[PDB]
RNA sequence: UACAGGCGAGAGACCGAUAGCGAACAAGUACCGCGAGGGAAAGAUGAAAAGGACUUUGAAAAGAGAGUCAAAGAGUGCUUGAAAUUGCCGGGAGGGAAGCGGAUGGGGGCCGGCGAUGCGCCCCGGC
RNA sequence: UCGUUCGUCUGACUUGGGUAUAGGGGCGAAAGACUAAUCGAACCAUCUAGUAGCUGGUUCCCUCCGAAGUUUCCCUCAGGA
RNA sequence: UAGGAGGGCGCGGCGGCCGAUGCAAAACCCGGGGCGCGAGCCCGGGCGGAGCGGCCGUCGGUGCAGAUCUUGGUGGUAGUAGCAAAUAUUCAAAUGAGAACUUUGAAGGCCGAAGAGGAGAAAGGUUCCAUGUGAACGGCACUUGCACAUGGGUAAGCCGAUCCUAAGGGAAGGGGUAACCCCGGCAGAUAGCGCGAUCACGCGCAUCCCCGAAAGGGAAUCGGGUUAAGAUUUCCCGAGCC
RNA sequence: CUAUCCAGCGAAACCACAGCCAAGGGAACGGGCUUGGCGGAAUCAGCGGGGAAAGAAGACCCUGUUGAGCUUGACUCUAGU
RNA sequence: CGACUCUCGGCAACGGAUAUCUCGGCUCUCGCAUCGAUGAAGAACGUAGCGAAAUGCGAUACCUGGUGUGAAUUGCAGAA
């Protein structure tokens, strides 16, 4: 519908969404924000590194109780980070969706990086669970809405 | 104003028995007006409109569009009237809907009921003018 | 003479969906309790479904183009669409709180009723 | 509730189904125990918006005036005249 | 301060007056400009798409920061506490978009028969069986399912109920009772009369009606087959019995 | 077997604002005030000193012209006999 | 330059306030007098080409009949 941001120039732009999806909103947003500017190539290969456990995504605002690896002390320095998979996956249908919505335009493929990527949070849905001495506690996941824009790149 | 304390002036009632009435009491309310020739030949202003007659409408952006009455869709209010139509989306063909009161009855589809009916309408009109 | 029931009416300086009856809606319903009993929530697309053909990516849901409409960013829980709280972009500051009152300095951002050019003598040349 | 450990096990034994006793009533090898997670008097509705000298709260602005903790009486001393 | 009064501001109707609005009303939004000591007010820009405002008088369910206030929504906590009983899984292949979790085969283990096996009573009510399936749900996941959708499925003279009585319950006349109701042995032409007769009459009438057990009492069945799902004895074949 | 680290899933209690100390004064034991000591991003695992930590309008005690269970030589009655 | 925290603005979310409504409610006033053994009120089960609820009806089952009106019902299909 409306992104949050236009496009700097809307003839090179791809753009591709998904509202609802039942992936965590907190590790999606930090997926999303280790991706900003990058070329479209990295980006593909960076997931992939990480659903391959091979490279992590840094965790900077939502990081209480994560844990520390060396993968990505270059560049979060004090070690902390992550793989999470399924956010890696929604991104990387989106990633490819733009892809294909630049294809159908006539983009330059290898020249499109990631000119806008967003996360939302969706519609919180309810499960419970029981605790003890006869108590229900709510069970709730934190679905996100997802957009992006490819734009291609301008000397 | 009013002078029979047996009849309503409340917006609430006069809405309830508009859209509560029965198919015998729509045929009344979804009326229609002759046209000038016809009110001219038959001294009666309006009729309740029928499945054969003919109209021209006169309000709606199909203005000027005549054609012959196809349908009386009383629980919607509306009258189909042939050839007055839009496309869909897919390409099919639907009839758009007229209200009685925004079209002029250009030929009347005269039965011995419709011909009893002129005439008691008639008898009445002059009936208060002379 | 009386008349919170029944049926049939007519009104109002009454309420306007947390209000008004518990109930504007398949409300004494769903649901709970062995039972006597208890008892909700929930209205609004559009003038008209004209409710989005077709192409493309996807396992799909869906997306991107497109099409309808005055409008879809009015898209089947759809008029408007506040706050709390959240994301992105741009800017600013930080040695165990922050916010606050008075001063002013620096940046912003904004203000043309933000700030005037007219009145008196005069000489024509016409009204 | 779970684990280990314990009491009893031919008896005043264990147990299903049927039936009887109903709220100042029942039933009790008696602990005020039990009577549907409710017992020194169950539960449900109503009287009922019960009463409270006691606790909490009590919604806009400016301007003007501005106190008392003292007297007397009160089953009066956290109250009122 | 407690407390009293005056003058104002603001909200919603009613009687009157004066007006705005599809050349864009109300509501809402803003680092926009101003007025007032203040309550508040006026204008700009935007959003919206059809109503609204000022003045005089008058009226009221008329002004919120609190009440462990009421209802709804939302945070931080926090991607944290946590997902740890019942010994246990592994290899190939198939399937599929996707397999640690589905299926087949092989191996290794457990329940160890007072069983984690095979069948019932109560209670449930379609969970049974086949086919298919987007979401949800199955606190990971799933191609999967006790979920969802569409269909199908329960066959009796012999198994039961049904019959009989138990503890016990209800009950007609009568006794009580303001009445609802409470009393069954109190004994009343007690309900019903029973039996032989009909081609009519006779006899006898005693402790007496009903309910109450799918574990008590009790007419009668066995073996072999058959379905995706019915039957060991309901269907088919044969053979019997009341 | 946990805790621990990873994929997936994912609560609640609590919450004026917060969160380093010493002395002083103060409603007589301060996180905030006064005066001093100091004080450098962002993170992980633990711990039980403090938050006069959470839980619950103290059950002890007092007050109230509030009750209730029980008793009797309390007052006033009452079924029974 | 950066990360984090706080903050200002723009946009986008979350949520359903506000405004504008209303076949509903509440209040007042008026008229009338009509359940049942000839089986009532209430309960149950059925009933439509495609229906679960509500509404309606009863094996004549979202109706039969008469009368009035005078050409529809409608979500789709069909006799018309
Ligand atoms: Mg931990
Ligand atoms: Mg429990
Ligand atoms: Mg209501
Ligand atoms: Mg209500
Ligand atoms: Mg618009
Ligand atoms: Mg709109
Ligand atoms: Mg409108
Ligand atoms: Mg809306
Ligand atoms: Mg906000
Ligand atoms: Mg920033
Ligand atoms: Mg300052
Ligand atoms: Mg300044
Ligand atoms: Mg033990
Ligand atoms: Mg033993
Ligand atoms: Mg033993
Ligand atoms: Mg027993
Ligand atoms: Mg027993
Ligand atoms: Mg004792
Ligand atoms: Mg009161
Ligand atoms: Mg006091
Ligand atoms: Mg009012
Ligand atoms: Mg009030
Ligand atoms: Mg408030
Ligand atoms: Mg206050
Ligand atoms: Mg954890
Ligand atoms: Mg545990
Ligand atoms: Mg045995
Ligand atoms: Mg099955
Ligand atoms: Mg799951
Ligand atoms: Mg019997
Ligand atoms: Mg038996
Ligand atoms: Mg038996
Ligand atoms: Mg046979
Ligand atoms: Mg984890
Ligand atoms: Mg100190
Ligand atoms: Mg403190
Ligand atoms: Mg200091
Ligand atoms: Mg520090
Ligand atoms: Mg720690
Ligand atoms: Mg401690
Ligand atoms: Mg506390
Ligand atoms: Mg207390
Ligand atoms: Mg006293
Ligand atoms: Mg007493
Ligand atoms: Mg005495």
């Amino acid at each position: 519908v409306k992104y949050s941001t236009d496009p700097a120039n809307p003839t090179k732009s791809a753009k591709a969404m998904g509202r609802d999806l039942r992936v965590h909103f907190k590790n999606t947003r930090e997926t999303a924000f280790a991706l900003r500017k990058m070329s479209l190539n990295k980006a593909k290969r960076y997931l992939e590194d990480v659903l391959a456990h091979k490279q992590a995504i840094p965790f900077r605002r939502y990081c209480r109780g994560v844990g520390r690896t060396a993968q990505v002390k270059n560049r979060q320095p004090n070690g902390q980070g992550r793989w999470p998979a399924k956010s890696a996956k929604f991104v990387l249908d989106l990633l490819k969706n733009a892809e294909s919505n630049a294809e159908v335009k006539g983009l330059d493929v290898d020249a499109l990086y990631i000119s806008h990527i967003q996360v939302n949070q969706a519609q919180k849905q309810r499960r419970r669970t029981y605790r003890a001495h006869g108590r229900i506690n709510p069970y709730m996941s934190n679905p996100c809405h997802i957009e992006l824009i490819l734009s291609e790149k301008e000397e | 104003m009013k002078r029979n304390p047996r009849v309503t002036s409340s917006r609430r009632k006069c809405r309830k028995a508009h859209f509560t009435a029965p198919s015998s009491v729509r045929r009344v309310l979804m009326s229609a007006a002759l046209s000038s020739e016809l009110r001219h030949k038959y001294n009666v202003r309006s009729i309740p409109i029928r499945k054969d007659d003919e109209v021209q409408v006169v309000r709606g952006t199909y203005k000027g569009r005549e054609g012959k009455v196809v349908q009386v869709y009383r629980r919607r209010w509306v009258i189909h009237v042939e050839r007055i139509t839009r496309e869909k989306v897919n390409g099919s063909t639907v009839n758009v809907g007229i209200h009685p009161s925004k079209v002029i009855v250009t030929k009347l589809k005269l039965d011995k009921d419709r011909k009893a009916l002129l005439d008691r309408k008639a008898r009445g009109r002059a009936a208060d003018k002379a």
